[PDB]
DNA sequence: ATCAATATCCACCTGCAGATTCTACCAAAAGTGTATTTGGAAACTGCTCCATCAAAAGGCATGTTCAGCGGAATTCCGCTGAACATGCCTTTTGATGGAGCAGTTTCCAAATACACTTTTGGTAGAATCTGCAGGTGGATATTGAT
DNA sequence: ATCAATATCCACCTGCAGATTCTACCAAAAGTGTATTTGGAAACTGCTCCATCAAAAGGCATGTTCAGCGGAATTCCGCTGAACATGCCTTTTGATGGAGCAGTTTCCAAATACACTTTTGGTAGAATCTGCAGGTGGATATTGAT
């Protein structure tokens, strides 16, 4: 069973989106706070998705359904599956 | 012993992540936090490969974005360090606290 | 039987975007100028951006045009930045940028 | 159905040596369906707020104006005009 | 020029018997309304595109809820919504 | 009416034309503006009655533009659900940070 | 000059109501230009609402129906 | 001479604008500034009373939430006073620049 | 802690602008009954691709040590905004033509709707082509110690 | 400025993977061509409500004084960045069964399509009514000083 996989964004990995983000020096605490952000941006955007599946009477969510969800949190997507 | 003085490394980082494009989460690490994150609202639920794809790609945007304008934050405190408060300020004048 | 493409001196699918303009259901009729006008528009504003994706390659010495090319081509242009501005497009990265404070040294 | 082969064609109008890889032309899909659904619906509104049950090249111009930048639009009208004005002769 | 203004008064009633309305305020309870409903008819209007399918029945309306409103806000309109259904089938 | 045939103070038969005439699809099933009018029913009501409430706190009787504004802002959902909605003549919400108080 | 028909005393207020309590003096000539960018924009976009309705009368509704797409959506005044 | 001491009376004037709900800025000066403006764009125009109200109403009320940001990005700077790059700032993130 | 100037709160008074009550007219709903059409669920099922188990290997996460330097907190000072009383220049308010915003009638260019015939963009099947990913090496910067 | 340690640069070189290349099938498009319907431009017109202007009125510009705030320079203690050793778990290459998506046909409950009869929610003219916004009195909380 899938539990505290949220500890699966390793600090390495948030220290290497912050370069990208031109972040130069980082505290110990932003890590935390980050999970954190990322953890309800995707609550969001899957709540929506898998609320789009359920429509479609499916069982599987399709890029699509993250596509859509995306688009109605004004956050649209460009190339994808 | 040759050492380079702290944030030489870092600006090499920054000009070498902003060349390159590939996510920079691990994959299977983060796939497990989706099928968790979506298992915890419903059942016998597949995901299609580049679903998985779309939201990492949609993530790391977010964050990156995020990130700037954090990055932002900082500079006008005339700090260099991103603080817990600096993401609080940031998302909140974003529209997502305020 | 020329196509109305054709008739309109364009590379885009006047017929096509004749059938989604009813398909999308945006009101009850669509006259003969609508989707002649819309794909005029439309291939007018593909070739804007390809014309700086190509160019965006050649900078990189690239044939191929890849999405990180686009990237470069959208955030480059003020208009295309706007129109865009909300648009995310997988695997373009960001536009190199460091914050002048940053770097070491003075002057 | 996709826009791939007319995306293609343009392509080599601009840039006659220049390929395009697959997930580029993806975004290039992308891109054009996301202009197509803005503009419809601009226009869609237009003349629901004008009381008018038929989307035309009027309505289409006016959405191309409220929803393109500065130099964009300006270009953008011109190309569509003058494509609804030859279209319009060739008959 | 057909507006909410009387129905949204008729509500008013069953809630404040003894509250009245300004107009300003019966505007944007208009406007309110008009809000609303455009939001709602949209998301239904879009997930019967997205099924390919040619009807925005109640199915659309109660999704396009969800996915709209505020959870717990949902939760009872859902309610509502289905209510009304029930009752207008259960009725000759 | 249709309205009173699912209980409703609500204009069910409108709510059907307008979206018909909306362009929102080919067909329109029987329940979806039944369905419909019941939620704006519903909303409103949420509306009117914390808005009511906001009145007989300020010792008034007739709600203003003013009431409205303070019913929403004042409401986690309501307040989420017109995130972006800019209420004429509503004015803000009293607040003012702390840091900027005379040190007591 | 019709921006600086805006004052200091009006925009001071406003930065009242945000619960500003001590306004630099660089800040009204700042804020005159958020304002004139703001009004372009919307302005503009009614404009052109109006002219598709061949009017030569900027109404309400024009107005409204632009800052609905600017993302200002304005309740009050129809819609 | 009884005086009020700084911040005091402004004090006071944030408590006294924060209840009221009128226009903060004086009709006819604003008028003009949309009229100017709407000039550049489409000649010998004529506005509704209330296409000009609306766009007052919504200019305060954006105005202000404006306000209200830049406040917080003095603040954030250990300041008590807002100023231009305050209102810079928040303007960068709100995406009113990027 | 002690006055002394102001501001603020409150119970009450009352004209009036705007909310309310009443009648009547009415086209445009909205309800209702007939009968013709159709979308999309149900039932069978082909077939894509999702999950998932297996294994070998190094790309990378983890954890530790060390010290450079950046953030936090304290002090100090010149200059800048807040508060005020003076003064009048502009906005505000109530009135009066006429310009267009709409309500209506006309009628033709243009959009269905239907039946065909024709051209095409999608494609799955196979197979030849090619741009660059990624590995190598060694000449040119970038850095940091002295 | 010189010098040793490292990283960055960049042009040459080879290989797999993904792109450009065809043969033919072709349902679904897109085109062509009567027949029948109609939406909305266009010209005419009355009624609002908008632009203009006069003069009653309610703020703003202006100069002064100074309190206190932001910017600057200083100090120091701790926490984050660099460098390193170690070893695990992610990535990669493959294969298999079976779920559940998506295609195809059948076919009735629900929906569009008039057509007829009823009701009703919007408007316009008129009179009645009433919630409260300004206005006053007077007590009392708040603030700034000595």
């Amino acid at each position: 069973v899938l539990r505290d996989n949220i500890q699966g964004i390793t600090k390495p990995a948030i220290r290497r989106l912050a370069r990208r983000g031109g972040v130069k020096r980082i505290s110990g605490l932003i890590y935390e706070e980050t999970r954190g952000v990322l953890k309800v941006f995707l609550e969001n955007v899957i709540r929506d998705a898998v609320t789009y599946t359920e429509h479609a009477k499916r069982k599987t969510v399709t890029a699509m359904d993250v596509v859509y969800a995306l688009k109605r949190q004004g956050r649209t997507l460009y190339g994808f599956g | 012993p040759h050492r380079y003085r702290p944030g030489t490394v870092a600006l090499r980082e920054i000009r070498r992540y902003q060349k390159s494009t590939e996510l920079l989460i691990r994959k299977l690490p983060f796939q497990r936090l989706v099928r968790e994150i979506a298992q915890d609202f419903k059942t016998d639920l597949r995901f299609q490969s580049s679903a998985v794809m779309a939201l990492q790609e949609a993530s790391e945007a977010y964050l990156v974005a995020l990130f700037e304008d954090t990055n932002l934050c900082a500079i006008h405190a005339k700090h260099v360090t991103i603080m817990p408060k600096d993401i609080q300020l940031a998302r909140r004048i974003r529209g997502e606290r305020a | 039987a020329k196509t109305r493409s054709s008739r309109a001196g364009l590379q885009f699918p006047v017929g096509r975007v004749h059938r989604l303009l009813r398909k999308g259901n945006y009101a009850e009729r669509v006259g003969a100028g609508a989707p002649v006008y819309l794909a005029a528009v439309l291939e007018y504003l593909t070739a804007e951006i390809l014309e700086l994706a190509g160019n965006a390659a050649r900078d990189n010495k690239k044939t191929r045009i890849i999405p990180r090319h686009l990237q470069l081509a959208v955030r480059n242009d003020e208009e295309l930045n706007k129109l865009l501005g909300r648009v995310t497009i997988a695997q373009g990265g960001v536009l190199p940028n460091i914050q002048s404070v940053l770097l070491p040294k003075k002057t | 159905e996709s826009y791939a082969i007319y995306v293609y064609k343009v392509l080599k109008q601009v840039h006659p040596d220049t390929g395009i890889s697959s997930k580029a032309m993806s975004i290039m899909n992308s891109f054009v369906n996301d202009v197509f659904e803005r503009i419809a619906g601009e226009a869609s509104r237009l003349a629901h707020y004008n009381k008018r049950s038929t989307i035309t090249s009027r309505e289409i111009q006016t959405a191309v104006r409220l929803l393109l930048p500065g130099e964009l639009a300006k270009h953008a009208v011109s190309e569509g005009t003058k494509a609804v004005t030859k279209y319009t002769s060739a008959k």
